[PDB]
């Protein structure tokens, strides 16, 4: 059974059961104290209460986020999403992207919308997004770029291994301003996603 | 411009080019005579010169010390001083100088640069007396004075969790009256940051306090109303048991769960409350679904509703759950945790019910995780080997639960084979080779190859985890635990890239932790930090961080690399240990990741022996290495005297066998009868050395004693201290047989794999292998590696 | 319309326009105030007097430079 | 070893200790015969007994005088005698000791202690001379000798701009070629502040050449290949502009633009080469757009572009511009440059055209400085008023200039009344309250209780503004102006804490920077040497530092304080400030941050008549405290006579009436009769001080008239040279008159007081007050200020 708890910075230690999954990332030290310290109440983990803490991590996952945004662009964006390979397939990945609604619908942060940036080879995540009531509001073209790749010099070219759909849900106050039905066929560049 | 003389007068001192410098300073001294700064630098130069011609007490402590009457404002004084003392491990002294700066020049300024060393030095004290100051002055501050009063509680809750030990019976009451009263003064909170904090205060500082539990849920409720959080939450639900108030706790956990909160201890705690509220079974059931629908805590729930009201799970209910769970990995986990009420026939009946399209794979591996069948596990794979082909690449076979129930069986043996290595590793290969990404098997065969000493074959495993970041802490000990003594070859991308690399951690990030720690101060983040404050202590006392680096001194030593910086940053890791006024280190290793009970594995698993090291074993190297660096000067050190005492009272040979390897306590004892007895003794030493036994059997132990031995006798033969002829006449003797012998000892071990392999196509090993469906690989690329770590032991 | 002026070191909490620029570098504190010790006269401010300073801030932009 | 023996023979020369001195100097002459040092100790104790028994010529003039053969190397001895003529004003002397000295005795070491005093004392050139010795002698220094000749051109520049006066013009066109041939032989230069000082001496000692010119843009330009500097930045702008060379001024521009430089500067000057250069205005826009983007800047040059091509702002650039800087504070201001080219009822209908929800406070600020539409302050402060809830707390308000228009015309009427001042108060208290931090409204509140004289009012709002450092010089004017006659209370932190620690700039900061500019010539930091000798010169002269000095003397005789210290250093300034050889004040005072257009208020608006003070003021004052001083011994000072000399040349009682307040005149005739005349006419002057009206309509005046009578009489009284029996009687009674109308005269006051009060309820103001939604607080406040300061009064 799942019990949400806050991420503890200690947390990172009892994470490997999580991180060792080859399509998770192990950010720098830096990069988790920017996201607990700017922004504490986002940052959460699954704990198993059925796993004893004593004799193994309990813990099956956590959810980083940060708001950005002003006026209209006033949203949450989901950074990183991981479960661990045991809690896999049993919607607990639903549950946390659940719980960012209840949490930012309401105050303080009564975001406008929820976005995301999922890769669009990425069917099992693009799947799953859409499932929820997520829908594309653009694709991002180069995206994931390498700096030996350089800057994306033409929309013309895309390449679903290489480009990120910019994916969104659109939160009631919204009244769905924020999304689009046709968002698939719209393509910007990275500079041009700004908040 | 301060700045600009420091490094010129340092690097001048770095080189002992004394003399130019008192002529600097005293042109310097002509021109600024009231510069203390100055008056400090002439000491500092004075101690390197000569530490044993200068009197520590006329010059430092006097004008400096814990009475000290010359007090100076002077930021950058304070900090050389600190430095300074700090360096002479004289850390008292080191924050009283601030405190008296600050006590006769009070500044913000002044304040604020106490706070941040104090916050360095992990002067958890210091901070609580530091954050005070602030607050009286934070009126030339940026923060409003009611952070600072927060800034104190954190320092007097950062003291009652780590640092309780500095504290006397009146202390405590003292600070926790303090702490309290603080925050009380600045109701209202003005964010859910400060209510934290003043519940932790309450918490932990006045535990089973009736009135204390009552205004924790208070205030926690109260904020319920409007916003969502999850410490609040854990506050509550805490408190309101303790005031067995089963109203209240319905009250709290349906406010919760109305709000969406699918949380099983909400759901818990709504259950037990309930049937002390005399609520009745179908009531609770109803309104969980209503409210929450079909969850895989709901379906659970029914699970507990059961063994709560009838002290059984019943039929109904565990079905309802199976009927969807029964073929999930989480299958077992949940049901496992209510083994004591559930019927295991019962359960057999149903699990047997299911249509064998429906019996997946994920099906068979609850059932053998469950105990229901006799292990299978052969047949089941046999079975289910088909799925491989099918699942994604990037996906986990179930498969390995099969194969490791195999591996972990024949493992479970306090003495496994030779064969019986090699026959896990044989199976396991095959079965990466595919599921690549599984690493389930994939550490296994890392744990493997290390306890047979082929390094190479491992770390060939290990680069493709890219085990990163915080995962080096916790995942480095499989490859890093004793590299000096298990593949020496500076010039592998094991060492050169893979290893500098992870040091990283330890080097850059755990120094760069204290500019994220005041930030989150000055961000008002305090609900992270007592977590964040954690961090630090384990990593100081991390069993990697400090294993390596002793691991490194002897490499360096094995390798006759320079040491003189290595040792420099062991002393500062040491002065850095012993500021946080707990002397201690912090197994952070996971061993979970490769099996449930390894706890019990561990101390019975000869596969381990290899990464079996505890706080005595660490302490031990380290006196070792500190020994070393002595020995050049042949004095005794108050700073080993000092330790030696802390080493547990006991007659020293059994201590190092209970926490060493044989040829480590034979090597141990060597270095000790140099440094306490003047080495009378060696002739007997060395020889008993040398007597220890290099069979082909010790697998790792055939590496680790063989380069033991080099790195033990390389040094005293590089120690210009031994001037006895005879005692000479062995150790260049020794040196010379340990050059023959390296490889008479590698073609034995060569010899015995190909043995084990001939093993392995027979008999029950070989009836298996045609049973597994898998054939055995080719005995050559094993015999390369090892020819490969045969050939770098002879350039050495 | 641009004036130049002497930085002072309570101008850091006014350089948020300038400084949530994407490549600039926001120094720590102690960094900035070693130039203002060194270089006093070096560390200076470009001011936009169409600007009221009490609506909003009016530092356009700044140059830390040194002798050495 | 001598300083010990300078401070005995001094400490006892405070007291004098004439014997106990003479006997020690004759046994130290008798141990060291030849220690000319002791002999001229002797001189200074023999001229310290008894200054008019001993032959200045004979013991100082014609053994170390201008023409004086006694020449030392002894560095004690010349700054001994330095600081010995320095004290007998002998200026040209002081360092004609050094000049002597390091000419018979050449060394590094006196070269470096004459530059060093020439710069403590002012003398630019003879630092000019002290640098070429040490280029010279630059053998036994510690920096190369190139560094020496930047010395002398900086020497030489320092004496072209601030001491142009002491230069006749061959001597000038001599230093001129010195300083450039001296610069011209040390190339290549070796770093950017070696061609900041080439480029500073070709600039102001060679102006209006075209080779000069053209060398400076040569030498600028190729820096900029590798480096960007300022300073060679205004250089190479200033010089291709006078070179005429439209080509190399576009090529100056786009290099500096091409590397990330956004500046107006080279945005106008580029615009400004490129229509010479007949570039179409669509190329030079789409060039500034691609190398610069969106800026307020590149915004700003399409305005530039259309005045320069068709001499008037199109409706498409201003609308470009406007598009996201109508709702910028900087807008009014940016749009007033170009007023003369904009069409007003354009810029009225674009900024008519934005949606009601985009015409923020901001933009009706906006309308409000560019006189859009009229005067609407009313309406729109009630339509924005609830945004002040809404922001920041340390924001500051934009509705503060719709309150500040009613009070600044209000406060331009020439004589505004009692009601009017007391109106604009409540406003603004009203609005401070929510707007807290807000300095502008803050400002206007301490200048009109300042006003009213209600100091203790204008001191709570003072201390929110947290003045301090430099600071102090240029803001102290709004508070501390006339302060020993508005509110001498010495146990006021107004006094106490706040005027004591805002002297530390004068008494610390100022004393120090001799050394800082020394730092700034040894580490090569040329470009902001001159700049410092400014600032030093600035502080030095500056009005605020001499007014406060003044008034404390004042405020000392006032209290019956001792004042021997406040004379003492009275004159030690004095003399630093005839060393500069250019004997004026500096107006320092930021009269910018009340108004924009201050300078037209200062002359025209009362409410600044308390500060209103000028260099004849200053002067005036000094003169009269040196006439208190001298009046005891009653001879004429040849100090005195000299001052009186540089007054201008009118009748001393027009001249007094013009520049001080009728009472502060009547009080200089006073002293000055006394010192004159002997007090013939002392009577009928007491008489006329005695009729200077105290009417309760004066505002302030009613304090200053009353205490500068006060001080005035209290100075009279305690002058023992007053022998006559009836000017004795007519002080004494002159006194009791004064200090029994005290009650009526500040109960006068407090009547004129409330009932402008009372009248603030009526008519136009109590019509105002409702529209603004503003309380008229409660008169008690007022009548407690001043009743505080009628206590402080009363008890002097």
């Amino acid at each position: 059974m799942t019990t949400i708890q806050p991420f503890e910075p200690v947390d990172l230690f009892k994470t490997n059961n999580v991180n060792l999954d080859i399509l998770t990332e192990n950010f720098p030290l830096e990069f988790y104290f920017e996201y607990m310290i700017i922004w504490p109440d986002l940052f959460f983990k699954s704990s198993e209460m059925t796993v004893d803490p004593t004799f193994k991590h309990n813990i099956s996952g956590y959810m980083m986020a940060k708001t950005e945004g002003k006026t209209t662009e006033w949203h949450t964006h989901i950074t990183a999403v991981t479960v661990a390979p045991r809690f896999r397939r049993i919607s607990l990945a639903s549950k946390l992207c659940n719980t960012l609604e209840t949490m930012t619908d309401v105050m303080p942060h009564e975001v406008n919308f929820i976005d995301l940036f999922v890769k669009c080879n990425n069917q099992l995540a693009i799947k799953l997004y859409e499932k929820l009531g997520y829908s594309v509001y653009r694709r991002v073209v180069g995206y994931y770029n390498s700096a030996e790749d350089g800057y994306p010099d033409t929309l013309k070219k895309v390449d679903d291994n290489k480009d990120a759909f910019d994916m969104r849900k659109a939160m009631a106050r919204d009244r769905n301003r924020s999304v689009r039905p046709d968002g698939r066929s719209h393509k910007c560049y990275p500079h041009d996603v700004r908040f | 411009m301060s700045d600009k003389i420091q490094e010129e007068i340092l690097g001048l001192v770095s080189r002992s080019n004394f003399k130019q410098c008192y002529a600097k300073l005293g042109q310097l001294q002509k021109q600024f005579p009231n510069a203390l700064y100055f008056k400090i630098l002439e000491t500092y130069v004075k101690f390197k010169q000569s530490p044993g011609k200068f009197d520590y007490n006329k010059l430092l402590e006097e004008p400096y010390g814990l009475k000290g009457t010359t007090i100076t404002g002077d930021t950058r004084s304070l900090e050389f001083l600190h430095n300074f003392f700090v360096e002479l491990g004289k850390y008292d002294e080191a924050l009283h100088v601030y405190e008296r700066g600050n006590f006769k020049f009070p500044s913000y300024e002044l304040s604020y640069h106490w706070f941040m060393k104090a916050l360095e030095d992990s002067n958890y004290n210091q901070m609580s007396k530091a954050s005070l100051q602030l607050a009286k002055y934070s009126d030339s501050g940026n923060l409003p004075k009611r952070a600072y009063y927060f800034w104190n509680a954190i320092s007097i809750l950062a003291v009652s969790r780590f640092q309780e030990n500095t504290l006397s019976d009146p202390k405590k009451i003292l600070l926790s009256r303090l702490a309290r009263q603080s925050l009380l003064d600045l109701k209202p909170f003005q964010n859910v940051q400060e209510i934290i904090v003043y519940c932790l205060v309450l918490d932990e500082l006045f535990p089973q306090s009736r009135e204390i539990s009552e205004e924790i849920v208070a205030i926690t409720f109260a904020n319920f109303d409007t916003s969502v959080n999850l410490y609040l939450k854990n506050f509550i639900l805490k408190h309101t048991k303790l005031l067995n108030s089963p109203q209240k706790l319905f009250e709290v956990c349906s406010k919760l769960i109305e709000k969406g909160l699918d949380d099983y201890e909400l759901i818990t705690n709504l259950i037990d409350a309930a049937y002390k509220l005399s609520k009745s079974k179908d009531e609770v059931k109803q309104w969980i679904d209503e409210n929450l629908g079909d969850s895989r805590n709901t379906r659970l729930a029914r699970l507990k509703l059961d063994i709560m009201y009838t002290d059984s799970v019943s039929e109904s209910s565990l079905s309802y759950y199976l009927s969807k769970y029964h073929n999930k990995p989480c299958c077992s986990i949940d049901l496992n945790h209510y083994s004591g009420h559930i019927n295991i026939d019962m359960l057999k009946s149903i699990m047997s019910k299911y249509d064998p399209e429906d019996k997946d794979l994920i099906h068979h591996c609850n059932i053998l995780e469950l105990g229901l069948i006799g292990s299978d596990s052969i047949n089941n794979y046999n079975k289910f080997k088909g799925t491989l082909e099918k699942k994604s690449v990037t996906d986990y076979s179930s498969c390995s639960t099969f194969l490791l129930e195999i591996v972990k069986d024949k493992c479970k043996k306090t003495n496994p084979e030779l064969k019986d290595v090699l026959l896990c590793i044989t199976i396991l290969e095959n079965y990466q080779a595919k599921d690549p990404h599984n690493f389930d098997t994939m550490c296994w065969l890392i744990v493997l190859y290390m306890y047979l000493g082929l390094v190479p074959d491992a770390y060939f495993h290990f680069i493709n985890l890219k085990i990163k970041n915080v995962q080096t802490d916790s995942l480095d000990y499989m490859i890093f635990s004793r590299f000096s003594t298990l593949f020496p070859n500076k010039q592998s991308d094991f060492y050169s890239k893979t290893f500098h690399e992870h040091n990283n951690l330890y080097d850059t990030s755990l120094a760069n932790l204290p500019r994220y720690i005041q930030v989150a101060f000055e961000r008002n983040s305090y609900s992270k930090i007592l977590g964040m404050l954690e961090m630090r202590d384990k990593l100081m006392k991390s069993y990697t961080r400090w294993t390596k680096t002793l691991e490194n001194l002897q490499f360096s030593r094995l390798c006759n690399d320079k040491r003189g910086h290595l040792l420099q940053k062991l002393h500062e890791d040491w002065r850095s240990l012993e500021m946080t006024q707990s002397v201690s280190f912090s197994d952070n290793r996971d061993f979970s990741i490769l099996d449930e009970n390894f706890a019990q594995f561990l101390n019975r698993g000869k596969i381990l022996e290899y990464a079996n090291l505890n706080e005595e074993s660490i302490f031990l190297t380290l006196i070792r290495e500190l020994i070393i660096e002595a020995l050049p000067n042949g004095e005794k050190t108050e700073q080993i005297s000092a330790l030696l005492k802390k080493l547990p009272s006991i007659n020293l040979e059994e201590l190092l066998n209970n926490n060493l390897t044989e040829v480590e306590s034979a090597s141990f004892l060597i270095f000790f009868e140099i440094y306490e007895n003047n080495g009378k003794n060696l002739h007997d030493l060395i020889s008993r050395l040398m007597k220890v036994p290099i069979n082909a059997k010790q697998n790792w132990m055939v590496s680790h004693t063989y380069l033991t031995k080099m790195a033990t006798l390389k040094t005293l033969d590089s120690l210009k201290r031994i001037k006895d002829k005879e005692i000479q006449k062995l150790i260049k003797n020794s040196l010379k047989e340990l050059r023959s012998c390296c490889d008479d000892v590698f073609k034995g071990y060569s010899k015995a794999l190909v043995q084990a392999y001939e093993e392995l196509k027979k008999d029950e090993c070989g009836n298996l292998l045609k049973e597994l469906d898998v054939k055995a690989e080719n005995v050559k690329n094993i015999k390369n590696s090892l020819l490969g770590i045969q050939k770098s032991v002879r350039n050495l």
